């Protein structure tokens, strides 16, 4: 469905926030490694921070675009019975008269 | 316990 | 049929019913419920020790049997057979009963007879001998009317009118009269599928 | 009512009892005293399943509430109400019982299908009532619906009128057979049946099929002779499904002795007397 | 009501990122203890910012949430079979 | 009869949105309907002193007769094979029982909330005789045909006697039918009241409708001069 696929996309954005947390523990932990006196963990550090701001930027683009979908869905596919019981009694009655 | 309290209020009255 | 009352500054509670009678009072130091009967009166004790639903449910039955007992001494007709215990009603045996929530008469499979029968109970809750005799009057007049003709304008429902002039009485017998435009003539006559032959002889 | 959905998922109403009513058909045997069980309706047992089940619970409990509001006006017609969830229906030959119980209390039976058809007719009649509320809300009232119990009562009483009308027609055909068929040779009895809002209209009429009044006119075919040609035609109707109204329509075709007698009697003895008056003069010599 | 999510969400993002850079630039330079608690408070404010983003996305999800012949014959055989006439 | 009405106007694009909105609010689908109204004005050839027998001034007013007519006389050849619902409006001897009505000028009062109007109404069942036509009847009473208009639209049935008329109006002439509501639909919200408490309660219903519809469609109060059918 529409809200099903878009809901899965929002869950993907939340997983992108989780990835932002991974890159946060990586920039802080590997940063502390850089401040212990080691320089060999520098390329993976810069790569983890670049992936940090890149995943964050993708979260901003997809999230802001999602809110734009919220603005562009008002009125269309978003809101701002005894017939099924009768047919149920007819099908049940026909099931009684015709086992 | 409130309805019993009102019961005693209207009881002593 | 149920009205509740709760009194303060005297410590007593009252329940009234049979609104279509039975007093709960506390005047000593215990709540008692004295129930009245026709020329009688008994007592029911009240507190958990006695279910109000059972007592108030059985009192209407015990006094209801006395209400059914008054009808045997009020005004019962000979052809009208009535039995209190499951009110057997024979005019055809019809199941009569008394409503518990009101007090009117209920018959099995009603009719116009039971609408006029039930109107007297709807008004007063026994002049029903009179109404019964009026109904038994009505039926025969329907038969003699469909066979013959009946016209109501100058006579009373005490005796039917056939149309010189003709008349027929029920309390006293064929009577022949003439009317003015005030009775002028009056003569009496004594008479006896047979009703068809009699009507064919009348003309 | 309205339940609250929380978390698999579950729906907590206001676990819970399974209020599913049932109807059992009793039968009086040759003892002419009590009744025996002759029929009983069968009982059948993620989110949408609980939706449909709870909708059946509230639906059947609402129908039971309508029956409780029905026995208060059917009290004089034999349909007596005893227990808040159990009402009884008294008949001179049979007896019905409508109970609202769960699955904790309580096959050579024969009337197991009549009870099922009776219950399906109960729910169908309730749907007809709902359509009478919607139709009684779209057109005339211009606001809210106005219903009367006595007027919207029709569920159990019109069903009783079918069996009682069948017995009344059986006794009427017995009287006709004894006073006509057992008198004249060649004679037989033959019965004869007496915009954008079209969706609702169609529904109403199909239950026009369920909602009819049992009224049958019995035409009497008397043997027409070479000098007499009598005409006898009875008509058994009911003023309100129940009760019996026998309208005797007699048209005499005898030469030099023709007369029309159209009477209306509600007592079978009066029908025997009037039909006796017909056959003892006009029909016979 | 979406513009409040634009300004509010964007403000939380700017506070998160810019406050993170201020954090790393303050971790690298009783003054020491005040640096300990300033850094710790910046970290906890980043955690509250992430939780705020989760709450706002949850509010977004909540915004996403918030014929006649067969009846005549059927009832005909139903009544005929019911009354057994 | 005191009718309390609040009017509005929409376009040809928001018709489905308003039908869906009022369908979700009222909980019932719209009902397609139409009505023809003919207006009879006093005969200009006849001259009568505008005064009663009690020496009182009389104001001349027009008489409006309205009736109904099935859609079989309204659907042409290019309209066949279409669902009979609310989506049709987007594609645009004796006499019949007429409805005789006379509308008066609405009540005064600045900053008014509703538009109360007094309208007299009698039902013309039938007629007979030589001049049995309704036109000859109006000519006998002293009125001639001035104009007529046929309106087709949808109506709703809410609570407290409220009616929402989303209709279009056309002028029936011989030279051609001109659409007065060209570009949108005319909205109406009136209640027919036969007491001060019931009038103020009706005004409360209309104010609750305007408050509920506030933000979407605005329901203002029309001018009195726009509902005055007096001849000048």
């Amino acid at each position: 469905p529409y809200i099903q696929e878009r809901l899965k996309s929002l869950n993907d954005i939340e997983t992108q926030l989780c990835s932002m947390l991974q890159e946060a523990s990586q920039v802080t932990f590997i940063f502390g490694e850089l401040k212990r006196g080691n320089e060999s963990v520098k390329p993976q550090f810069e790569n983890h921070v670049k992936q940090f701001y890149e995943r964050l930027d993708k979260s901003t683009t997809q999230l802001r675009k999602e809110i734009q979908l919220l603005d562009e869905n008002v009125g269309t596919r978003l809101l701002p019975q005894d017939t099924e019981k009768m047919e149920e009694q007819l099908d049940l009655l026909s099931a009684i008269l015709d086992p | 316990t409130e309805m019993l309290d009102k019961l005693m209020v209207t009881s002593i009255r | 049929n149920l009205i509740h009352n709760y009194d303060s500054k005297k410590s007593t509670i009252t329940v009234r019913y049979w609104l279509n009678t039975i007093g709960i009072q506390r005047t000593t130091e215990s709540l008692i419920l004295k129930w009245d009967n026709q020329s009688a009166s008994r007592a029911k004790n009240m507190p958990i020790v006695s279910n109000i639903e059972g007592i108030l449910d059985e009192i209407m039955f015990n006094h209801a049997r006395i209400i059914r007992s008054e009808l045997l001494a009020r005004d019962i007709f000979q052809e009208d057979e009535e039995n209190s215990d499951v009110l057997l009603f024979q005019l055809a045996p019809i199941q009569l009963k008394i409503d518990l929530l009101s007090g009117q008469f209920y018959f099995r499979n009603p009719t116009p007879l039971l609408s006029n029968y039930a109107s007297k109970i709807n008004r007063a809750e026994e002049e029903l001998a009179r109404i019964l005799q009026q109904l038994k009057l009505d039926k025969i007049i329907h038969v003699l009317t469909t066979m013959f003709s009946r016209i109501i304008k100058i006579d009373k429902p005490i005796r039917t009118q056939v149309n010189w002039y003709l008349i027929l009485s029920i309390i006293s017998c064929v009577v022949e009269k003439r009317i003015g435009k005030r009775g002028k003539w009056n003569l009496k006559y004594l008479d006896n599928q047979k009703i068809m032959i009699l009507q064919r002889t009348i003309l | 009512d309205r339940g609250i959905a929380n978390i698999n998922l579950d729906l907590i109403p206001h676990h819970s009892v399974k209020k599913f009513l049932r109807v059992r058909i009793f039968t009086k045997i040759e003892s002419e005293d009590d009744y025996i069980l002759s029929g009983e309706s069968v009982m059948d047992r993620d989110i949408r399943k609980q939706i449909q089940l709870l909708k059946k619970i509230i639906f059947e409990k609402e129908l039971m509430y309508q029956i409780k509001k029905e026995c208060a006006l059917l009290i004089s017609y034999g349909v007596s109400i005893e227990n808040e969830n159990k009402v009884i229906i008294e008949l001179p030959n049979e007896k019905f019982e409508i109970e609202l119980l769960s699955l904790d209390d309580d096959l050579p039976k024969i009337n197991d299908k009549r009870a099922n058809l009776m219950l399906v007719m109960l729910r169908l009649l309730l749907v007809v009532i709902f359509k009478k509320t919607l139709r009684s809300r779209i057109s005339s009232p211009h606001g809210l619906i106005n219903l009367n119990v006595d007027d919207d009562i029709l569920i159990i009483r019109p069903i009783l009128g079918k069996v009682r009308f069948a017995n009344y027609k059986l006794l009427l055909k017995k009287i006709i057979k004894d006073y006509v068929l057992d008198i004249v040779p060649g004679s037989s009895i033959t019965e004869t049946e007496v915009e954008n809002i079209t969706k609702l209209n169609k529904e109403i009429r199909a239950f026009d099929k369920l909602l009819n009044i049992p009224r049958r006119e019995l035409k009497i075919n008397l043997p027409l002779t070479e000098h007499k040609s009598p005409n006898l035609s009875l008509m058994l109707e009911s003023p309100n499904y129940c009760n019996a109204l026998i309208h005797i329509k007699f048209s005499a075709g005898t030469e030099a002795n023709a007369v029309s007698f159209d009477t209306t009697f509600s007592d079978f003895k009066e029908v025997e007397d009037f039909l006796h008056f017909i056959v003892a003069e006009y029909i016979q010599q | 009501s979406n513009q409040a999510l634009y300004e509010k969400l964007e403000q939380t993002r700017t506070i998160l990122s810019v406050k993170l850079a201020e954090l790393i630039n303050m971790t690298t330079i009783a003054v020491a203890t005040t640096s300990v608690m300033m850094v710790n408070n910046q970290t906890m404010q980043l955690i509250k910012n992430v939780q705020d983003l989760l709450i706002l996305t949850r509010s977004i999800k909540e915004k996403w949430l918030l014929d006649e012949k067969q009846i005549e014959e059927l009832l005909d055989n139903c009544i005929e079979t019911f009354v057994a006439e | 009869v005191q009718q309390l009405s609040l009017f509005g106007s929409i376009g040809d694009d928001g018709y489905d949105l308003l039908i869906s909105t009022l369908t979700t609010i009222s909980g019932n689908p719209p009902l397609l309907y139409n009505s023809l109204c003919t207006v009879w004005k006093p005969n200009p050839s006849y001259d009568v002193e505008n005064v009663n027998s009690r020496n009182q001034l009389v104001e001349p007013n027009r008489i409006k007769l309205s009736k109904e007519v099935p859609f079989s006389y309204l659907i042409d050849e290019t309209m066949m094979d279409k669902p009979l619902n609310f989506r049709i409006l987007k594609s645009f001897e004796s006499c019949s029982p007429w409805s005789l009505q006379i509308s008066d000028i609405p009540a005064a009062g600045n900053n008014r909330s509703v538009s109360m109007q007094t309208i007299a109404e009698t039902i013309i069942l039938s007629s007979a005789g030589k001049n049995s036509s309704v036109s000859s009847l109006m000519n006998g009473l002293g009125y001639v045909f001035e104009f007529q208009y046929l309106t087709i639209g949808v109506k709703f049935f809410m609570k407290h006697g409220l009616i929402l008329e989303l209709q279009k109006i056309w002028q029936i002439e011989e030279a051609g039918n001109s659409q007065i509501t060209s570009g949108g639909f005319l909205l109406k919200a009136y209640i027919n009241v036969s007491d001060i408490d019931r009038i103020n309660y009706t005004e409360t219903a209309l104010m609750n409708l305007k408050k509920e519809l506030q933000g979407y469609i605005e329901l203002s109060v029309p001018d009195r001069q726009s509902m005055d059918s007096r001849v000048a």
